[PDB]
């Protein structure tokens, strides 16, 4: 599960890339004051990630995953409730399957032995070619 | 569907090798299998082989084992098909195609024509064909364009680049004496031509292109 | 190798008719864990590359119209077009995507029947640029006619000429289901300039008298 919906993440609490999940993995760039006038900026801050989004049918990404400045895997996603199109909240298509991406093994080390296979998914008239990693734990 | 773009037609000597490419656009080629299929003139489809570019893993039809090699560069999002010791039988269109786990070919490239011959490339003469001198003015007017004396196939013919497609009839090539000749007609309303220009664009994938042949009224 | 056999070789249907085509594999294509038959149907329109119409015997590819219906199991499969349309003009291929090497059927040709249409004929004398290089081609376009059979005769100064004529028919048109044909009579520049009247006559069942298109060099 995702702890909470996606909000604004100031750049320096993040270490490494911020991957958000439209079905196809995507890396999100930062934004300065000119790009977020309504964010209550602090004089410490210069750049932030705007991760707010509804589900990609109408929004941008189902969810996002990055790593804390302290080295901790943090995730965000849409509120929980065509399998993953209504209830997706991150890279997890099902409770057993996540979307593969170059940083999956660091963010999610427990998925080392998952089997991977290529799938396709239509979202909003756009086809997404994905690799999925799957299977159980005892 | 997804976007696959294949390299241009080629002429190869008998016994020589060819290397065709297939570039992906709008998706990461690592998330698909890339298959290669061939189609000989007026014949069916034949699977050659496939690669998983995420790890370079290949399968082939064993009758193509050795003769065909499929490779893939995810850096440039491009798959490759190399064929060695080509014979005249190998003259064909070669398609690349994507698949997921099911191996059903959900998207196909436009194909690359490969012609195996000992003769060599001849670029065509392109001739604009205006209506007869002093013809009566009808509601519509028909212009022509003659592409004569080329080898090998194909040529790509368009009108005003891609913008004039309705009213166009391009006729399949006819071989006379070791060279090909085709024609194309376009029909527009009389108020369209010659008040605005109409231009025949002919490309011969032996790196020839004549767009210069604008249709001008006769005198 | 799994042998895929299609039937019939060709079909000729008018717009709105229902049609069925058959494919049979030498071996079952069923995955018992899936309850899926790994059979696919591809459509190739004239001059185009194949497109996936149906996979898993009956799963329609997203975007494909409802009138296409795949069915069958074991070794017997069918593709049905519940209401044939003018754009459905194509070759249709079955293919097992079960085990390698993946193999295709020989294809079934789907042509379209329509009402008779008279050809529009246009005649083009040799361009100046071709005459400059010593050749002279007279071109006759006979466009948008049905049925396909048509006879073209070339007359020079009112006398029929046979040598130097090359004809080419298009594929059927994907919108109005008509045919077009081009007839080119090629001469030397000198042969061409030694005569005056050049005529192209079309015989088609659309009329009892030939459609005549002629020009004089003046
Ligand atoms: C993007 O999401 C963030 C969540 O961190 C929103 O920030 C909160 O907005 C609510 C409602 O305006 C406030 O009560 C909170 O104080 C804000 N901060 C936090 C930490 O919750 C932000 O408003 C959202 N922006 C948009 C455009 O939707």
């Amino acid at each position: 599960y995702p702890p909470r919906q996606c909000g604004v993440v100031s750049a320096k609490t993040v270490c490494g890339p911020v991957y958000c999940f439209t079905p196809s993995p995507v890396v999100v760039g930062t934004t300065d004051r000119l790009g977020a006038p309504t964010y209550t900026w602090g004089e410490n801050e210069t750049d932030v990630f705007l991760l707010n989004s509804t589900r990609p049918p109408l929004g941008s990404w189902f969810g996002c995953t990055w790593m804390n400045s302290s080295g901790y895997t943090k995730t965000c996603g849409a509120p929980p409730c065509t399998t993953y199109l209504k209830c997706g909240s991150g890279p997890w298509l099902t409770p057993r399957c996540l979307i593969d991406y170059p940083y999956r093994l660091w963010h999610y080390p427990c998925t080392v032995n998952y089997t991977i296979f290529k799938i396709r998914m239509y979202v909003g008239g756009v086809e997404h070619r994905l690799t999925a990693a799957c299977n159980f734990t005892r | 569907e997804v976007q696959l773009q294949q390299s241009g037609a080629e002429l190869v000597k008998p016994g020589a090798s060819v290397k065709l490419s297939c570039t992906a656009s709008g998706f990461n080629i690592k998330d698909t299998y890339i298959h290669w299929v061939n189609q000989r003139p007026e014949q069916g489809l034949e699977w050659i082989g496939r690669i998983d570019p995420a790890n370079g893993h290949t399968q082939y039809d064993p009758k193509f084992q050795g003769k065909a090699t499929i490779t893939a560069d995810t850096s440039s999002n491009t798959a490759y098909l190399q064929l060695s010791s080509l014979t005249s039988e190998d003259t064909a269109v070669y398609y690349c195609a994507t698949s997921d786990y099911s191996y059903a070919l959900d998207s196909w490239g436009q194909g690359t024509s490969v012609t195996v011959s000992s003769a060599k490339t001849t670029a065509p003469s392109v001739y604009p064909l205006a209506p007869v001198c002093g013809d009566t003015t009808g509601s519509s007017v028909t212009l022509g364009c003659l592409v004569k004396g080329y080898f090998p196939e194909p040529v790509t013919l368009t009108w005003n680049s891609g913008s004039l497609s309705s009213g166009v009839h391009t006729f399949p090539a006819v071989l006379q004496s070791d060279l090909y000749t085709l024609s194309s007609s376009v029909t527009v309303t009389s108020s369209t031509w010659p008040s605005q220009s109409i231009t025949c664009n002919v490309a011969h994938p032996a790196s020839s292109t004549k767009v210069d042949k604008k249709i001008e009224p006769r005198g | 190798d799994i042998v895929m056999t299609q039937s019939p070789s060709s079909l000729a249907m008018s717009v709105g008719q229902k049609v069925t085509m058959s494919c049979k594999s030498s071996q079952s294509l069923l995955n018992s864990n899936n309850q899926k038959n790994y059979l696919a149907w591809y459509q190739q329109k004239p001059g185009q590359s194949p497109k996936l119409l149906v996979y898993f015997a009956s799963t329609r590819e997203s975007g494909v119209p409802d009138r296409f219906i795949g069915s069958g199991s074991g070794t017997d499969f069918t593709l049905t077009i519940s209401s044939v349309q003018a754009e459905d003009l194509a070759d249709y291929f079955c293919q097992q995507h079960y085990s390698t090497p993946y193999t295709f059927g020989g294809g079934t040709k789907l042509e379209i029947r329509r009402a008779d249409a008279a050809p529009t004929v246009s005649i083009f004398p040799p361009s100046s640029e071709q005459l400059t290089s010593g050749g002279a081609s007279v071109v006759c376009f006979l466009n948008n006619f049905y049925p396909k059979d048509i006879n073209v005769k070339w007359k020079i100064d009112g006398s029929e000429r046979q040598n130097g004529v090359l004809n080419s028919w298009t594929d059927q048109d994907s919108k109005d289901s008509t045919y077009s044909m081009s007839s080119t009579l090629t001469l030397t520049k000198d042969e061409y300039e030694r005569h005056n009247s050049y005529t192209c006559e079309a015989t088609h069942k659309t009329s009892t008298s030939p459609i005549v298109k002629s020009f004089n060099r003046n």
